[PDB]
RNA sequence: AGUC
DNA sequence: TCCGCGTCAGACTCGTAATTATAGCATACGTGAGG
DNA sequence: TCACGTATGCTATAATGTGGTCTGACGCGG
């Protein structure tokens, strides 16, 4: 069962673990999110709900007036998708908000029965994500990539020493909130527990507890557990609890009734414990002595004088031991506090705590906050409950509060975002108990910790901000106002919420140019996560913990892809399968073991799910429809890896791949790889350029299908049916009856994007996929996006290559490649450049684009028209005019000898300059399009006039044809529904189509389906009108540009460039390359069958690179391009159906133990031999990551082709005709080439501009700039002799204006003499140091 | 540890005498005939008012402390021109005049291009009307749109709303990283490159060989004319000063000094290879 | 790592073995980034010296 | 200065001065009003604020953040740091005569030899083109030479290669941790865009040819020349400065 | 966002 | 002992170019051109 | 003496203390 695009061509699978679960939609995470941020919902505060009801209902300071949220409403975005990619707009929905302005009297004690005015107000447009996960932000594609920060809740960390070289471990709590000032616990040396509000000054932390309101004995009742002290007759007494002493030294001898059980001095083992605990020991005589020490619990007083004798959480002593006898009180609680388990921390920070009461705290919480400020007690009441308190400015989140009440043990998950007085203490007694050694401390490079944002939380946040701005302006002239006059609209602003959400969209880190150099390099940003960026780390923060594999990135984060940069572990790539949860950490599927048999219920564990089961191997092996072959199974639990007995295993990776991602999925011999060199390959296939022709892989994975499709780049059937007209522009399916609703009429049209600029400047191009009049199903690929062969992604090109030296031309990674690949355009690529020429208007007057233009050749002029702006389809190359500009120049004072010249050629050619856009300088190319944007009041180009009139006929075509099409499949319904209960079948095609309102049939459900498709056809017609006013609209649109610009000419170039020396090329591997030379067919070493080898790449860089899939993928290759070299032997010669088709299903059913079966035999002859034409080029396999091809299979594969088992073969030198004097390893390696081509990186300046302060040349080839001569290259001259070529780069080659001009001058001149000076920088120095108050002269000789 | 001189001040304004109403007559009374004591004390217990009112147009141009300094000279405007005899009270009449003397300031001293409040106000009803359009047109008030509803020149929109056009920093690293900072993208451009001064060099050295190639009386008038070897650029009438004294025979010598120069440059070869400049 | 690697390249690694690899990879690649930096510190140091 | 945009862009220098003239004046204006002494002090003590931000913007506490939230570049900020005047601008230039491209092999090359793609060459070595042109008198002005190196004409050709012969150019490839990260070759000159890299000497660099590029710069005086050829040339700096032993090594 |  | 300040490699490539808000009108102050 | 951008001036209900990022590190003073 196989469908009709894999019918044409299908891919040999080697993978032997039967797949339970498909890949998911790979651009789930971008659309989700997002989707959850616009999506209306009532209840679930999720986006803009949420937003409004947050910030809403705003009251105002009087408390008369009010404005409260109804709903909002997105309208249509004014520009589609393309439009927006032309003009350099946002692609957005303009955010309409009914608010309701409420009113009381102040009179009336809150009569509501006054003002409500009701009414729809702009509060800016928001930006819209395209289908594929993008959005177009002035014009530009760009992706918003999600972020990974701590999770609000708790955490308990500790300096592991750093502080004290005491080496003392310091424990702490630090409390996340989602949005509020962090609460901090933390210890001192000293054992003295302490608060740091928001990381200002340390405070003791019992003073929280008084500001809280807790007395001193409800503190210590909180922490310490009582010891109770009874004092019979003379005796001292005291309740023992049989455990406590437990692990201490008996300080007095412990006797029990009369007999004795310690010995004073020995340590008290279990024995004694359980001996004292049976025989029901309460109380032991104790001598007075031991007190001395001892805490007391509460206030003890003196009930005659009624004064107090002890204040709680004192030291006891003998004397005060004795006063308390004689007052009369018999029974003293004392703190339990034991050093070891039961520290007495919060006893000794109360007696550091300098205040008292509450209010005491309160004001010095407020003078550590607001230092200076004299406190009042409504203003601390007031600070610390708003401080995490108030609803409004402290709020944990439903991760935060469900976080934090996991970490603290409890049972229930939802509760208040607001801290309780309950959740503080807890905390603390968690911290104390962390310090005590019952308990651990938290990992924040945890999966269990780290939380993703994708964009809808973002552009929540950032939309808040956007209210809260607004609040201010609303609750300020609720109340200076009159309520009644005034309307709500007045008050509020749009601009500042568009420009919170503007500045997220446009100037935030996390938005960035969409990486489009090929779909993987798409689909792979799209899924991004960075935890760089606002609200988390930096480059100069990030330490080595967080960038290295945390063992939960199992299945959730690749631990091979990364940028290999100062990115280096803070971005990553997301896995496979995984996706969010519910809260937004990272899950991954794995199936259910139930009584040792392996189910296929599939169950998301987040990472600290995953810690508490067993989770087996997905290479362990099952015994067909049950359990696990094997006794001791290889699983992982507790994040490290062992073998397990089949009872234990709970769980089983679901697939070999989830814990690859997508780009490191696609390297086909990954497993026999060194991570480093897979983790550039991986890197370098984003880099791929794709080529003219794009070529399928040979050595595929199996994802190639999934990623091509996902990514959007293809055209893919929704309906499916079959194809009615293929055009290399459109295609129009007619869908199938099972699928076609009987509403609308059945024709779908997909538009084809042709020859589209990319962002990094390369080619969209799509093609039509299937046949005129093919049958296709849903989800069946239409057309091929840029690097995708028929439904499969195609980066490069794969290639004949042989692994040897030649004459030092493929030296270190050098490469050597035949003419033949350059005859055959393969790694010919293309390349769509935009360049714009902007008429300004200036204080001298407007800039004119006329073709009348000072100074210029008639050959320049040739190429402009009427308008003075290049022709369709012109080759231009550098220094062409493309668009003819000229600029109002000031009465110019001319030197004597212009006045001279402009004399003797009399061209005064009036008062304007020439500032033209013309063609780079290098670059060459043809003109495919040109786009014209004038503004409203200037008069219209001529050129840019027949523009228009192009675009207008052009746009009523395509409408009418739209109407016409849609017309004739909906009209050839009706005669279908006509013919069901009334046979006219010739009699109704006599009579004309546009007279078929008349016609109808008897009342039933067939006189329903008539009314739907007459309805539908009336609907279209007024539709076909209000589109066409639209698109005149618009081309007649004096579009609104920046202020001070008439018009924008943008001219589109197309490049076609070469493969050439200096260019880069890579394989999948990450093994790279620049090509050296180009070898002349005859010269590249051929088989003895006379085919010569398109690539030489160097055997040495290969056992040092430990990139062994190379190899694998060329033996692999060369054994799949052996089998095609056979069937297109057969295609040749015609043969039998029948002999191919055995052939083909002996292929296809080879592997060892392969998964992939095909019954051969339902193939009907014609798909039989399309898929054998297809098959010719070579047979394409895939190796699954982890679950590839063996060696042996290989082998057995090239045994099939007739090819040597070994791979090497005999090779021949072109130029000699001797042979090697060893076999050499050829086969077909994909090859790719990167964008780094040497046409853009080649650069040279010999003089040029300069910089405006410092003198010295500008950087960089876009500014025509010198390289950089760094101290590192100074000092390698200082080393040398060489001192006048030092001084050259310091002088006359930089700063020295005087310098440089003189020695170009002598150099012409040819006397190649220095004449050095004072390089302008150092004056520089000077001005600005004497500008700080320094004299610094020069002393002279 | 109070180091801020934000919160110094504050501070300092808090410690002062708050005034009621009988109080504020009787020194403001005293104050227009002219008392030390009574200027100084209305000033500092009406301090109050300058920072409930600093602090309310905040984030908007100029910072607090700045806002509130412009705002107290304000205050002492309003000491000087108060009218005790009028019932009505003092903090009604302060509030116009700190918000004047502090609005007009943020008009001032934010722009760095120095901005006439003419224009200000301008702009101020611009974009008021901008927000109005804004509101009923989900998109943005355009330069055109604006024009029409205050009935006013296109042109004149324009002007002003590029004069709003707000300054980037040279000193800013732009490369989202602190990669290349915008001064070393751009260019000196009244500096010419050593290539086009030194051509101005060939071209002035040619001239004066040019100068001893041609006739005596031919290169007399045509220097002399142009300002090249003479001091002053003189015309066909102003060469008569000299010798020539003449108006035919002038403009007849210098064309005949042009066209044997204009052969000159045909057979070294320029002529039309250096028209195209 | 307590657990070595016990297979080769030739061999192919196994998903652990090879999700094992990754931890010494990483370290060695953000090694070059950022040590390079103390490193080159150093020979500036010494470059000013001397 | 002016943006091509129409827009201004300027110096955070002139924000800080600025700031300081604006409260000094303000200052001479509450000493002319004889303003009570709170306001003096807080007008006093914002004036050395200002100035201080001017100086030294950061030093006294919280710099003052100007249009972005970034704090202002003060003067001293400007001499300061590595990106001050010193490091940056100073004990490193950016230099004239100055190219970069992707190098690759030239194992036909000898020891003291480099390719040099043709249009790179043209570029590096225009004032001496345009002087050999002149001696020849096929050029009659530098304009003239000029127009006949833009149209790139076959007589040009050959007056470069005359020029090129026996003139030694430096390459350069960062890091430069040792002297022979600078290393001086005699140029030949080649059709195609790629630096050609004698092998030997790939070790001194530490060049393998997966992309890596090379700065190219002309010495241009008599001096500069023969400091190439003596001091700096490839065959001359056999041996490692650091220990005895021969760095060009066959690999 | 990259390249050695 | 704790806070403060100081270092943290060297080049290269790209890409783009924003936001706010200050009322409204009448006399006062300066320069240039025309009568 | 006007023309034209710029500047100063006054409005009189009462109103009178301010309000972004939160985590580097290893060395060496004061
Ligand atoms: O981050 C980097 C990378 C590379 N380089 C400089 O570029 C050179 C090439 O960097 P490579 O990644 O090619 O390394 P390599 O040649 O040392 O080793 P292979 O993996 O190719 O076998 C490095 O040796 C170094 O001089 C840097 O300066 N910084
Ligand atoms: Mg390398
Ligand atoms: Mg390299």
């Amino acid at each position: 069962v196989y469908s009709y695009t894999e019918k044409k061509r299908i891919r040999k699978d080697f993978g032997k673990r039967p797949q339970v679960l498909d890949v998911p939609y790979l651009l789930s995470i971008q659309l989700d999110s997002f989707q959850k941020f616009i999506e209306q919902d009532p209840e679930g505060q999720y986006g803009l709900e949420a937003a409004f009801r947050s910030v809403f209902p705003i009251q105002s300071y009087s408390g008369n007036s009010e404005l409260q949220y109804v709903s909002y409403r997105l309208g249509e975005p004014v520009f589609d998708v393309q439009e927006c990619q032309i003009r350099g707009v946002t692609y957005s929905a303009p955010l309409r908000v009914k608010l309701r302005l409420v009113i009381y009297e102040r009179e009336a004690p809150e009569g509501t029965v006054k003002d409500i005015k009701e009414q729809e107000v702009y509060m800016g447009e928001i930006p819209l994500m395209t289908d594929n996960g993008t959005f177009v932000i002035n014009g530009t594609e760009r992706v918003i990539v999600s972020q990974l920060h701590r999770s609000p809740g708790v955490f308990f960390d500790s300096d592991k020493g750093k502080t004290h070289s005491s080496g003392k471990v310091l424990y702490n709590a630090r409390i996340i909130p989602y949005r509020g000032s962090w609460l901090d616990f933390e210890f001192d040396p000293k054992d003295n527990l302490f608060v740091r509000i928001d990381r200002r000054r340390k405070l003791p932390a019992t003073i929280i507890l008084r500001a809280l309101n807790y007395t001193t004995e409800q503190i210590l009742d909180l922490f310490f557990e009582k010891v109770i002290f009874e004092i019979r007759d003379n005796k001292l007494q005291m309740e023992l609890v049989p455990e406590r002493l437990r692990g201490e030294t008996a300080s007095f001898d412990i006797e029990a009734n009369g007999k004795v059980y310690v010995e004073k001095g020995r340590r008290i083992t279990a024995r004694h414990i359980r001996q004292l605990e049976k025989d029901d020991v309460k109380l032991i005589e104790v001598p007075v002595e031991y007190i001395a020490g001892k805490v007391v619990a509460k206030d003890y007083i003196d009930e005659s004088t009624g004064e107090l004798i002890c204040a709680a959480n004192m030291e006891l002593s003998l004397d005060l031991l004795a006063k308390l006898s004689q007052s009369g009180h018999k029974r003293i609680e004392t703190l339990f506090t034991n050093d070891l388990d039961h520290g007495p921390y919060i006893s000794e920070t109360l007696r550091v705590d300098p205040t008292n009461d509450r209010l005491s705290a309160l004001v010095e919480i407020y003078r550590m906050m607001r230092p200076g400020e004299p406190p009042t007690r409504e203003a601390a009441e007031s600070l610390f409950e708003n401080l995490f308190f108030s609803e409004d400015r402290y709020d944990l989140s439903a991760v935060g509060r469900m976080k934090f009440n996991r970490s603290l043990l409890r049972e229930e998950i939802e509760g208040s975002g607001i801290l309780s007085k309950d959740d503080i203490i807890d905390v603390m007694k968690k911290l104390i108990d962390i310090r005590n050694g019952k308990g651990e401390v938290d990992d924040i490079d945890h999966l269990g910790n780290r939380r993703i944002r994708s964009v809808g939380e973002m552009a929540e946040n950032q939309f808040r901000v956007g209210l809260v701005r607004v609040e201010r302006a609303v609750k300020e002239r609720l109340s200076l106002g009159d309520l009644d006059t005034l309307m709500p609209q007045d008050m509020i602003n749009a601009k500042p919420i568009s420009a919170a959400v503007k500045e997220f969209f446009g100037s935030s880190q996390l938005s960035q140019f969409m990486d489009q150099n090929n779909p993987l390099s798409e689909i792979t940003h799209k899924r991004r996560i960075s935890a760089l960026g606002p609200g988390g780390l930096t480059r100069e923060r990030a330490g080595f913990e967080v960038r290295d594999v945390h063992p939960t990135h199992y299945g959730r984060v690749c631990p091979i892809e990364t940028p290999e940069g100062p990115n280096i572990g803070l971005i990553n790539s997301l896995s496979v399968y995984a996706q969010t949860n519910e809260y937004g950490f990272l899950e991954t599927p794995y199936r259910k073991v139930t009584d040792g048999v392996v189910t296929d219920e599939i169950h998301y564990l987040s990472a600290i799910e995953e810690g508490n089961y067993v989770i087996a191997q997905a290479n362990s092996n099952l015994d067909e429809e049950g359990h696990f072959v094997e006794d001791l199974v290889t699983c992982r639990s507790k994040g490290e890896s062992s073998l397990f007995s089949r009872d234990q295993v709970d769980y089983m990776d679901v697939s070999t791949q989830q814990v690859v991602s997508v780009g490191a999925s696609l390297i086909p011999f990954l497993e026999h790889d060194d991570a480093n060199r897979a983790l550039m390959g991986a890197n370098m296939q984003r880099q791929a350029v794709p080529t003219l022709r794009a070529d399928k892989p040979l050595v595929g994975t199996g994802m190639e299908r999934a990623v091509a499709v996902d990514s959007g780049v293809t055209a893919v059937a929704k309906r499916g049916g079959v194809v009615q007209y293929v055009d290399a522009s459109r295609i129009v399916i007619k869908v199938n009856e099972d699928e076609m609703y009987p509403g609308e009429a059945g024709i779908d049209i997909y538009n084809l994007t042709k020859y589209t600029r990319s962002n990094q400047n390369t080619c969209i191009n799509q093609m039509p996929c299937v046949s005129l009049g093919e049958p296709v199903e849903r989800g069946d690929v239409l057309a091929d996006g840029p690097s995708t062969d028929l439904g499969e992604l195609a980066l490069g090109q794969n290639m004949r290559v042989a692994f040897m030296p030649w004459n030092g031309y493929n030296f270190e990674d050098s490469i050597l490649v035949s003419e033949r690949v350059v005859q055959e355009d393969r790694f010919t690529t293309i390349h769509i450049q935009e360049l714009a020429c902007v008429s300004r208007d200036t204080k001298l007057g407007p800039e004119e684009i006329t073709a009348d233009i000072p100074n210029v050749g008639e050959a320049a002029l040739s190429k402009l028209d009427e308008s003075g702006i290049v022709y369709i389809g012109a080759e231009v190359t550098g220094g062409d005019i493309l668009v003819g500009k000229v600029t109002p120049k000031g009465e110019t004072q001319l030197t004597p000898e212009e006045k001279l010249l402009r004399a003797i050629f009399g061209e005064k050619a009036s008062d304007v300059k020439d500032s033209s856009l013309r063609v780079p300088n290098g670059v060459s190319g043809t003109v495919i399009d040109v786009q014209v944007f004038t503004r409203d009041g200037v008069e219209k180009d001529k050129r840019a006039l027949e523009i228009e009139e192009m675009q207008l006929k052009q746009a009523k075509k395509d409408l009418s044809e739209e109407l016409q099409i849609l017309e004739a499949g909906l009209f050839s319904r009706i005669r279908a529904v006509l013919v069901a209960g009334g046979v006219e079948a010739e009699k109704l095609d006599k009579l004309p189509r546009d007279r078929w309102l008349e016609l109808g049939l008897t009342d039933e459900e067939k006189q329903n389906q008539l009314e739907q498709l007459a309805e539908q056809y009336d609907e279209l017609k007024h539709e076909f009108e209000k589109k066409l006013e639209a698109k005149r609209r618009k081309i007649t649109q004096g579009d609104d540009l920046a202020p001070g610009v008439l018009k924008i000419v943008k001219v589109y170039l197309a490049v076609k460039r070469r493969i050439q020396p200096g260019d880069k090329m890579a394989g999948r591997h990450g093994n790279k390359g620049v090509i050296s030379k180009i070898n002349p067919i005859e010269d590249m070493p051929y088989d003895e069958n006379g085919t010569p080898v398109d690539i030489v790449l160097n055997p040495l860089g290969v056992p040092s690179r430990m990139n062994i899939g190379q190899i694998l993928e060329t033996h692999l290759g060369m054994a799949a391009k052996g089998i095609g070299d056979k069937i297109n032997a057969m295609l040749k010669q015609q043969q039998e159906v029948a002999k191919l088709r055995e052939f083909i299903q002996r292929a296809y059913d080879l592997g060892a133990d392969v998964r992939q079966k095909v019954d051969l035999s339902t193939f009907s002859d014609e798909e039989v031999m399309r898929l054998a034409e297809n098959l010719r080029k070579g047979m394409p396999i895939a190796t699954p990551v982890f679950d590839g091809a063996k060696e042996a299979e290989i082998k057995e594969l090239l045994k099939l082709g007739d090819l040597p088992t070994s791979g090497q073969i005999r090779l021949y030198d072109g130029r000699t005709g001797e042979q090697f004097e060893r076999p050499v390893t050829v086969g077909y390696m994909y090859m790719l080439k990167l964008n780094h081509l040497v046409d853009d990186k080649m650069h040279a300046r010999s003089t040029g501009s300069y910089s405006l302060v410092t003198q010295q040349p500008l950087g960089g080839k876009a500014q025509f700039g010198g390289q950089r001569f760094g101290e590192m290259e100074v000092w390698a001259l200082e080393a040398y002799g060489a001192a006048y070529t030092l001084q050259e780069m310091l002088t006359v080659k930089s700063d020295d204006v005087n310098g440089r001009t003189k020695m170009y001058k002598n150099i012409v001149d040819g006397n190649h003499q220095m004449e050095p000076g004072m390089p302008e920088s150092f004056n520089v120095l000077l001005k600005e140091i004497r500008s700080l108050g320094i004299n610094i002269e020069l002393e002279d000789e | 540890r109070v180091l801020d001189a934000t919160q110094l001040y504050l501070g300092e304004i808090g410690y002062s005498p708050l005034l009621t109403a009988e109080e504020e007559v009787y020194f403001a009374r005293r104050a227009l005939r002219g008392d030390v004591a009574s200027r100084r004390r209305m000033i500092e217990s009406n301090l109050r008012l300058v920072v409930k009112i600093a602090r309310r147009y905040g984030n908007r141009g100029l910072a607090l402390l700045d806002l509130i300094e412009e705002g107290n000279l304000g205050l002492i405007r309003a000491v000087e021109k108060f009218d005790p005899e009028r019932g009505f009270r003092f903090s009604t009449y302060a509030t116009w005049w700190i918000r004047q003397t502090i609005e007009r300031a943020i008009m001032n001293q934010t722009r760095t291009i120095r901005l006439p409040i003419h224009i200000v106000k301008e702009l101020n009803v611009y974009l008021r009307t901008a927000r109005e359009l804004s509101h009923k047109l989900d998109h943005e008030p355009s330069a055109e749109e604006i024009a029409e509803q205050l009935d006013k020149p296109v042109d004149d929109v324009s002007r002003m709303l590029r004069l709003n056009e707000r300054i980037t920093s040279v000193d800013t690293p732009l490369g989202g990283d602190s990669e290349k900072a915008l001064l070393d993208i751009l260019a000196d451009e009244k500096e010419n490159g050593p290539e086009d001064t030194t051509q101005d060099d060939d071209m002035k050295q040619s001239i004066v060989k040019w100068l001893f190639e041609l006739n005596a009386k031919q290169r007399e008038v045509l220097a002399r004319r142009f300002g090249l070897l003479g001091y002053e650029a003189a015309t066909l009438e102003d060469v008569g000063r000299e010798i020539g004294l003449t108006r035919e025979r002038v403009r007849q010598i210098q064309v005949e000094g042009l066209r044997r120069l204009r052969e000159i440059l045909q057979t070294q070869g320029l002529n039309i290879e250096a028209l195209f400049l | 790592i307590e657990t070595p690697i016990t297979a080769n390249f030739r061999e192919g690694l196994n998903v652990l073995q090879y999700f094992i690899s990754t931890h010494g990879a990483r370290k060695g690649l953000a090694d070059t980034a950022l040590k390079t930096a103390n490193s080159g510190y150093l020979t500036r140091r010494l470059v000013d010296v001397a | 200065v002016p943006l091509d945009g129409g827009r201004f862009a300027t110096s955070d220098l002139n924000d800080l001065y600025r700031r300081v003239i604006n409260r000094n004046n303000r200052l001479k204006r509450l000493l002319d009003l004889a303003a009570p002494d709170i306001i003096v002090r807080n007008e006093k003590r914002m004036l050395q604020e200002a100035v201080d931000a001017l100086l030294d913007n950061g030093r006294r506490g919280r710099a003052i953040t100007g249009s972005n939230k970034r704090p202002l570049k003060s003067l001293a900020d400007m001499i300061k740091g590595k990106q001050g005047r010193f490091r940056q601008n100073l004990l490193g230039k950016r230099v004239d005569y100055s190219g970069r491209s992707v190098i690759t092999v030239g194992p036909y090359l000898r020891l003291h030899q480099c390719g040099l793609p043709k249009k790179m060459a043209l570029e590096l070595f225009k004032p001496f083109i345009y002087g050999k042109l002149e001696l020849r008198g096929l050029a009659t002005t530098i304009k003239a030479a000029k127009k006949m190196v833009e149209r790139e004409e076959a007589v040009v050709w050959d007056i470069l290669d005359e020029v090129i012969r026996e003139h030694p150019v430096l390459l350069n490839r960062a890091p430069t941790l040792h002297r022979l990260g600078i290393q001086a070759f005699e140029p030949v000159l080649i059709e195609g865009k790629a630096i050609q890299l004698h092998p030997l000497v790939c070790a001194a660099y530490n060049a393998d040819f997966d992309g890596d590029q090379m700065a190219v710069h002309v010495p241009l005086t008599l001096e500069a020349q023969l400091e190439a050829r003596a001091l700096m040339m490839s065959t001359n700096n056999i041996l490692s400065p650091a220990n005895g032993e021969p760095i060009i090594v066959p690999s």
